[PDB]
């Protein structure tokens, strides 16, 4: 049909994508 | 800030035996010291030492929270590292302890927690709704339930949004529907507050509810986001204009109605300087959104041709990263699969033939699929008016014909087949 539609390949993680965890380096 | 600098861990571990909650206090501020150095932080001997337990159960300590924020931070700091050391957290009973302090009225310790809730729901889907199911929600948007977002202090807004988009985050699965209804509405807040960092991580949290099935993708629409999706996408903040691209390019997988919201939003605008932009990521990103809209309605592809971007696909076609022009080539050949005679023709107009055949000698084997079809496509169409020999000439002047029938002798068998097909039916 039209179903033409690429759903993304880029995963939540990674390169480019924020920081899925960050260490505190001071207050 | 003396006595607390670079203690070996056994001189941590004997403090924190000790029985004095005040020693046992300085021996924590020496852990989340050693934790929160640059290099290399010892992060596996505090695990080995078995302090977490005991971190853990300084949270609790409402009487002393000056060792509540230590901990805090020490488990925040652990939490921060591989899978392993954030299970060993989680399996210390960490969540709940952060949960309970997310109401602190101590917003240095209420940071933390965050913070803290943060590192665990990052590391992946089931950590994600362990937090979730431990009700972190609500203490969290309760937090921002304020008149006006400028009173908090910008380091607290950014990183509740920053945790805030990790709930929101990563799938197989996704995160549960109830969950999204909860956020989406401080989301769509979030989305209009001036500062760029919370503007792009509530961007990112919208990317990441957008990119699934069309249902998913209905419960942001309906919030009504997308006009302000698209402002945030004439950005001059590269680090907004990415995650906005991306929402948008994700709500245009979905329906023809979803689409059409992001072209009435008057998205379509802002694209002669997104299929130009010299990041990379952007062209690539804005070429692929391209793809998915010339996959929509006959109608929706004349928008695309009001707005001038068939120039732009012809550029980009032309000259850009190999990975962005494999984008165009699925534009075009999605574009000539559902147009019409004259909007196909049109794409000849503008030159599209020649860096179309250029782009035959890819040894991508996907893309050349992708090109021969759009090229039967056009000679299709040109045949609904007899030009079909006339389109031969082009292909032949610009070295195409050479390039098709090569891929003649190819590979694959979708592949000789159709440029077998090509030469026998539109040129010898």
């Amino acid at each position: 049909r039209q179903q033409r539609k690429r759903v993304s390949l880029e995963p939540h993680q990674g390169p480019g994508t924020p920081e899925s965890k960050k260490a505190t380096s001071c207050f | 800030n003396q006595g607390t600098v670079n203690w070996s861990v056994e001189d941590i571990v004997k403090g924190i035996n000790s029985n004095n909650l005040e020693s046992q206090l300085q021996a924590t501020q020496a852990a989340r010291k050693l934790l929160s150095r640059e290099k290399q932080p010892p992060i596996d001997n505090i695990i080995r030492a078995g302090l977490i337990p005991k971190f853990v159960s300084f949270l609790g300590k409402t009487d002393c929270s000056p060792i509540q924020f230590e901990s805090a931070w020490a488990l925040t700091n652990i939490a921060s590292g591989t899978s392993e050391q954030t299970k060993a957290v989680v399996d210390g009973g960490a969540i709940p302890a952060f949960i309970s302090l997310l109401a602190s009225p101590h917003a240095h310790i209420s940071e933390q927690a965050v913070w803290a809730l943060g590192n665990i729901a990052g590391d992946g889907s089931a950590f994600r709704d362990l937090v979730i199911k431990h009700g972190a929600i609500d203490p969290l948007l309760a937090l921002l339930a304020v008149p006006d977002l400028s009173t908090l202090a910008c380091g607290y807004l950014r990183n509740l949004t920053w945790t805030l988009s990790n709930l929101c985050r990563n799938k197989n699965p996704a995160p549960p529907l109830d969950a999204v209804e909860q956020i989406l509405p401080t989301l769509v807040r979030l989305l209009h507050h001036n500062d760029p960092e919370v503007l792009a991580d509530s961007c990112w949290a919208i990317s990441y509810l957008t990119d699934g099935p069309n249902e998913r993708i209905e419960m942001v629409v309906k919030k009504g986001v997308v006009p302000q999706l698209v402002k945030l996408l004439g950005a001059t903040e590269l680090p907004i204009v990415t995650p906005a691209l991306r929402a948008i390019g994700n709500i245009v997988t979905g329906t023809d109605e979803q689409t059409q919201k992001v072209i009435d939003a008057g998205a379509l605008a802002v694209f002669p300087s997104l299929l130009t932009n010299p990041k990379t990521n952007i062209q690539k990103e804005a070429t692929w959104t391209m793809s998915n809209i010339t996959a929509g309605r006959q109608d929706q592809i004349q928008q695309v041709v009001n707005h001038g971007l068939v120039p732009f696909l012809v550029g980009v076609l032309s000259k850009a990263d190999f990975k962005t022009q494999k984008e165009a080539a699925w534009a075009i050949t999605n574009y000539t699969s559902g147009g019409t005679v004259e909007q196909i023709v049109y794409l000849v107009h503008c030159g599209i033939i020649e860096p179309l055949m250029n782009l035959l000698s890819a040894k991508d084997t996907k893309i050349i699929q992708v090109i021969l079809d759009a090229i039967s496509n056009i000679f299709q169409a040109a045949e609904k008016l007899g030009e079909t020999e006339k389109l031969s000439i082009m292909i032949e002047e610009c070295g195409g014909l050479d390039k098709i029938e090569a891929l003649q002798r190819h590979e694959n068998e979708s592949v000789y087949k159709a440029s077998l097909n090509l030469i026998e039916k539109y040129f010898s």
